[PDB]
């Protein structure tokens, strides 16, 4: 069912995730369509800036081999320490919002393995794998 | 069963409205433009055909307020002449005895203000009675001063028309018809596509049309609306028509320092073979084209038609008469010696008097106006008359028509017919027989 | 065979597919190379529709999980009201132009899909796969 | 190891693969963060030529099938007269910088079959795999 | 009589009572894609090789 931009953002991570597209294409949105004057630059600050946003973090998802985001997995185990819940005390009973009032602690420490540990690994053994 | 299958790189596009952008080369306005290729390229597109509109090509519209554009700002930065609008003290000069020349320049003089804001300079200058007006020796009066003020253009800058090609952002393409043929609109047999237009000369001209491309076969006769005689008619030639015009004046220019800081360029004195301003047509030449575009006209009213050609209704001299940049001069030409003919149902040279003027409005614009500076010594100039600007006259036979113009986008028009943009959308789907596994 | 830019537009739709990476190029193209001034201003705003020109429709390539594309298959059946035509009709005799001039009149319709049936269904399923 | 921004630039082109994503992150950078002014069209203009500047080429291995960049294998084979060297002549005992100043003459030439060859056959080929 | 030098030239402009002229320590940077990059020999002669970079 279409809810709408950011209609499923009152509920729970697991359902959530059910429509993460109808976010993600205004994420980007597009469109939009005496020299200078006021908005001159401004549409055309706001409307740069709007680009740079998105492709700032889809190169993250371009380095993290993925690509076919929205969701993938990894080979990186989750350490305990970030946050001890089990899955229906997180995805049965928790918003994206309150996920991040206590993950947010620990972004960039999981972005460094996320950055690399598998993009490292996964590489190398399959020019091995390619030997014969 | 098919299923559908998603493409990417279509050869498809839908005509569209974008931002074009100029390049030239490596005078008039042009240095802030990318560098042409030195290898433009172009593609003729076999089985590819679709119509045209000259009529509707917005790329007219752009490049007419673009080069207005250019216009100010290659004037915002010179002098202004605004303590200029002051009492004239005039008289005739007495030009060499009895009098052909009809004076036409005023001995003026006048109590100007000088870089010692204080004490002033009775200084002179000699005055196109073009220019100035009697107020109620005698008074006279700028012209200019009773509806706007006027800027000097620097005397480093030029008005030489320089080819300016066009390109369309990446998405966009433009398309261009080889077609020897084209009524103005409709499908074209013949179609390729180019990076950017060929350099095309920003030239500013009444009724004529100076330096511009030439016609294939035929004389080309192309308007809106050929029944409609509120419309008007553009005449392409096939073959360059020389004119050869002149200004026999070796006159020097008496600058005087009306600053402070900034100079003014007056008129000096006027010596040298005091003839009037003139030009010189090739009569058997315009006869003979006269003939073949009177041709084009027979094949789109009938083979037993009168045809005439007259003068303009007259009015605003802007309009009345042949208006053109020579070198940074304004002629004023009698096209009456031309436009004076008639052909029936089925050396030598022509002489064209001209006049000058120094205080000049551009494009139908009020509200503002540009003093050109004398240019020192003799002026003379040639260039290619390579069309008409054309307008439609008890109809049953006779019909007669006139010079005319005004809208210098019917100028732009005149070469940008032969391209138009369009939008490429390179996404597309088509139904394949094919079932994705994972 | 080299042809140039949009060397293969005047081909059926099978022939022309032979050769989309030499438009691809140049869909987005590059290069290019008293201050405002006209053009100041122009090219700037042109480049710029360029880029956004291009990723507003990439991005739908992004999320239509092909990216590798000019080409790719979905799981999407096609409805035979969509101009009901053979192959041989349509990839054997008859242009893109002349293709869109039909089928654009279902586009956001078969978009719809497109967006969302396999993006949706080929995922979860995945996500069960992974169970064992 | 964590070297830094161009830390491995003064090394073996083996050696420096290690850490090309140290490197990749900063191609693109991001951050940054009376009217007109010097500088006001600057920043502008430049963080602008940094986007192009980057999407030009990575364009370029989104044509390359392969997106999951930084290193990927093709179906070309190289030709000998592109530098005839060992591997060990090569790569452990060579730097990016010095490789450049001798393959830099085949560019445009290599860059013809990676546009294309693998490109053109991979597919068809595929979609004749699809037939069953 | 005397006049103010300048009225020959050009005109001139009275330069702001509020701004300063002070110099003030400007740092330069290149956009993405770009290095700046600095030799930290304590040697050299205007252009060359620097060994350490
Ligand atoms: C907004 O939050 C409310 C709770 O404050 C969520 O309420 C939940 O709404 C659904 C739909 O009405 C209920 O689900 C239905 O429950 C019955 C019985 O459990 C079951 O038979 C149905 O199959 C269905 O699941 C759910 O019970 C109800 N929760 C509670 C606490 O009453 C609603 O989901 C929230 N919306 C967002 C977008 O998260
Ligand atoms: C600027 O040129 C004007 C002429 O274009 C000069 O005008 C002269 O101005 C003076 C002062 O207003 C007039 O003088 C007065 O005339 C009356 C009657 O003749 C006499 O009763 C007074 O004693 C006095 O002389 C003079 O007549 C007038 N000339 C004319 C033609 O109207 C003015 O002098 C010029 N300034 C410069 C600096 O030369
Ligand atoms: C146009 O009006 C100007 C004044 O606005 C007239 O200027 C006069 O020009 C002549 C020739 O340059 C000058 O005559 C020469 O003067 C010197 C010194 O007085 C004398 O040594 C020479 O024998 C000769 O006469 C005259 O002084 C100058 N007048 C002024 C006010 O500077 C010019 O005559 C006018 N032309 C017409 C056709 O009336
Ligand atoms: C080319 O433009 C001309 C004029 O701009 C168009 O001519 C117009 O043609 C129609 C049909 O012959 C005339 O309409 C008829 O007029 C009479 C009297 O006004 C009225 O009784 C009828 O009911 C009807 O409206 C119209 O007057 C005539 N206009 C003029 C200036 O003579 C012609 O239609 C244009 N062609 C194109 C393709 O648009
Ligand atoms: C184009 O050449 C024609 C002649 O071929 C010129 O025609 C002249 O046009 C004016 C305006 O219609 C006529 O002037 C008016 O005449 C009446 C009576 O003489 C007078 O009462 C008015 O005050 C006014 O002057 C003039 O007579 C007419 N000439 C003839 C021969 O009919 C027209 O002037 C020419 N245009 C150009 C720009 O020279
Ligand atoms: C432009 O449209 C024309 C038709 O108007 C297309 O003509 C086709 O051109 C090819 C190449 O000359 C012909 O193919 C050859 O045909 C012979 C006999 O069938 C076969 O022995 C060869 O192996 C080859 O296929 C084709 O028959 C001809 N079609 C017709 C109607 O004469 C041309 O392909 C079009 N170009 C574009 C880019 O689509
Ligand atoms: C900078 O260039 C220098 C050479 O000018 C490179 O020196 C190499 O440095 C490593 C680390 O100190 C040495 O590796 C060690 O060698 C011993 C014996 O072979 C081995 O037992 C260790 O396992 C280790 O590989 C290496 O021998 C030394 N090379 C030479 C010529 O002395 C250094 O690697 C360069 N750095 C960059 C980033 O390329
Ligand atoms: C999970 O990450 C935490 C830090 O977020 C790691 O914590 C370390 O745990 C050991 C054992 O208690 C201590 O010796 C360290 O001092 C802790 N570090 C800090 C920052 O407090 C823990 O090692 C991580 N587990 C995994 C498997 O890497
Ligand atoms: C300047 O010479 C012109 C002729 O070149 C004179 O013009 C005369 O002007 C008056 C007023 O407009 C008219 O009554 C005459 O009919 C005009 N003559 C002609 C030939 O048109 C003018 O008088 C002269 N001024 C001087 C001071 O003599
Ligand atoms: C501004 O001055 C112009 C002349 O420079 C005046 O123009 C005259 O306007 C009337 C009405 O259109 C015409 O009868 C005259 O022939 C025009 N003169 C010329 C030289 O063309 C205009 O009247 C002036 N405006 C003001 C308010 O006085
Ligand atoms: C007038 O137009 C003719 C074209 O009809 C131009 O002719 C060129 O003349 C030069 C000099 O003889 C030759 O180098 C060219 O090859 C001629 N072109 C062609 C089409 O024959 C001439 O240049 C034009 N003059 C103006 C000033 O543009
Ligand atoms: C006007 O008459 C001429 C002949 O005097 C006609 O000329 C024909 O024009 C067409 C088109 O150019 C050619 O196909 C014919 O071969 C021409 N005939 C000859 C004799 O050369 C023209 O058709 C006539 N127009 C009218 C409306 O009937
Ligand atoms: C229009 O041009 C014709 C020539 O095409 C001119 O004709 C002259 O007319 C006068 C008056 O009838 C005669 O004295 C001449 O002998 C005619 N010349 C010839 C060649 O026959 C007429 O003068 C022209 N009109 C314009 C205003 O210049
Ligand atoms: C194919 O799409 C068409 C609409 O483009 C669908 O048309 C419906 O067809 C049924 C049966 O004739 C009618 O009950 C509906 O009213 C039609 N809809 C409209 C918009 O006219 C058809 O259902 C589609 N087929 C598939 C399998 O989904
Ligand atoms: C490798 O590329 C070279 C060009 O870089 C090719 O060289 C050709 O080699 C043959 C045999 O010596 C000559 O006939 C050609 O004239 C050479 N070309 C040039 C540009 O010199 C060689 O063919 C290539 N090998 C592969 C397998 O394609
Ligand atoms: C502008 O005024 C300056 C002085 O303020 C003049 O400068 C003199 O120029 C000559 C020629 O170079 C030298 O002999 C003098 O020594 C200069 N004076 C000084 C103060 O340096 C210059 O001549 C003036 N220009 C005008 C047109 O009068
Ligand atoms: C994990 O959930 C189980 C029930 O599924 C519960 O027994 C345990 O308490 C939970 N974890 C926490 C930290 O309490
Ligand atoms: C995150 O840690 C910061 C201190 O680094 C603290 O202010 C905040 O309460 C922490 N959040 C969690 C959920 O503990
Ligand atoms: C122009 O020549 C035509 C014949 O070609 C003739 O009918 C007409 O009289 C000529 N005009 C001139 C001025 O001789
Ligand atoms: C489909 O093509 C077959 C021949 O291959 C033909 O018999 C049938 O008429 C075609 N479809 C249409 C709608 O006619
Ligand atoms: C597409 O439908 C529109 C009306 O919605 C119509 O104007 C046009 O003719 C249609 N095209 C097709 C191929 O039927
Ligand atoms: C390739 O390396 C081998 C040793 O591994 C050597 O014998 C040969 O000379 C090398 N190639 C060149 C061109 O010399
Ligand atoms: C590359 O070839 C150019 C001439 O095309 C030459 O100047 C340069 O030396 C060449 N480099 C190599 C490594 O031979």
């Amino acid at each position: 069912v279409f809810l709408g931009f950011l209609g499923a953002a009152g509920s729970t991570m697991g359902a959530a995730s059910m429509t993460l597209t109808v976010q993600a294409r205004n994420l980007l949105s597009g469109i939009v369509q005496l020299k200078l004057t006021v908005w001159g630059i401004k549409q055309l600050q706001a409307r740069v800036l709007a680009v740079e946003r998105y492709l700032r973090d889809q190169q993250l998802l371009g380095i993290w081999g993925c690509s076919g985001k929205l969701i993938c997995c990894t080979n990186v185990p989750w350490n305990s320490s970030w946050s001890n819940r089990n899955l229906s005390e997180i995805w049965d009973n928790m918003t994206w919002l309150q996920w991040d009032k206590e993950i947010s602690n620990y972004t960039q420490i999981i972005y460094g393995l996320l950055e690399e540990s598998q993009n490292q690994q996964e590489k190398n053994e399959q020019d091995l794998l390619a030997l014969d | 069963n098919l299923w559908v299958t998603v493409y990417y790189g279509v050869p498809v596009w839908k005509d569209a409205e974008t931002t074009l952008f100029c390049a030239s080369d490596a005078v008039w306005a042009t240095h802030a433009c990318v560098p042409t290729d030195p290898n433009p390229q172009e593609i003729h597109l076999e089985n590819v055909t679709e119509e045209f509109n000259m009529w509707k090509n917005n790329m007219v519209e752009q490049m007419h307020t673009d080069i207005i554009s250019l216009w100010d700002q290659s004037l915002k930065p010179c002098v202004k002449l605004t303590p200029l609008c002051v009492t004239l003290q005039c008289t005739n000069v007495t030009n060499n005895i009895t009098d052909d020349m009809r004076g036409e320049l005023k001995n003026c003089s006048f109590n100007m203000t000088t870089e010692l804001r204080d004490k002033k300079q009775k200084v002179y200058s000699l005055f196109y009675r073009l220019d100035v007006v009697q107020i109620n020796n005698k008074e006279y009066r700028l012209i200019n001063c009773n509806t706007s003020a006027i800027t000097q253009a620097c005397p480093k800058v030029s008005f030489e028309p320089i080819p300016i090609h066009y390109c369309a952002p990446a998405g966009f393409a433009i398309l261009k018809c080889k077609d020897k043929k084209f009524n103005g609109t409709g499908p074209c047999p013949s179609v390729s596509t180019v990076q950017c237009t060929h350099g095309i000369k920003p030239v500013v001209s009444t009724q004529l049309l100076l330096n511009g491309s030439l016609a294939e076969e035929e004389v080309m006769i192309r308007s809106e609306n050929i029944t409609n005689n509120a419309k008007n008619i553009l005449v392409q030639f096939n073959t360059p028509v020389q004119i050869n015009c002149t200004r026999p004046n070796n006159n020097t220019r008496k600058s005087i320092r009306i600053g402070p800081g900034q100079a003014f360029y007056a008129t000096g004195d006027i010596i040298g073979d005091i003839r009037q301003a003139h030009c010189n047509v090739s009569k058997a030449t315009w006869n003979e084209t006269l003939g073949k575009v009177v041709k084009q006209l027979r094949k789109h009213f009938g083979n037993n038609t009168i045809i005439r050609f007259a003068n303009s209704s007259g009015g605003d001299l802007e309009v009345t008469t042949h208006s053109f940049n020579c070198g940074g001069e304004f002629f004023y030409c009698n096209t009456s010696g031309l436009f004076n003919s008639t052909w029936i149902s089925n050396n030598d040279s022509i002489t064209l008097p001209c006049r000058i003027k120094q205080i000049i409005n551009m494009w139908q614009r009020i509200g503002q106006a540009m003093y050109a500076p004398p240019i020192q010594g003799v002026i003379r100039c040639v260039s290619n008359i390579t069309g008409l600007i054309l307008t439609r006259d008890t109809n049953s036979t006779t019909e007669t028509f006139r010079p005319g113009g005004g809208d210098m986008r019917d100028n732009w028009r005149s070469e940008l017919y032969k391209y138009k943009v369009v939008k490429i959308e390179p996404l597309g789907v088509a139904p394949t027989r094919c079932k994705r596994r994972v």
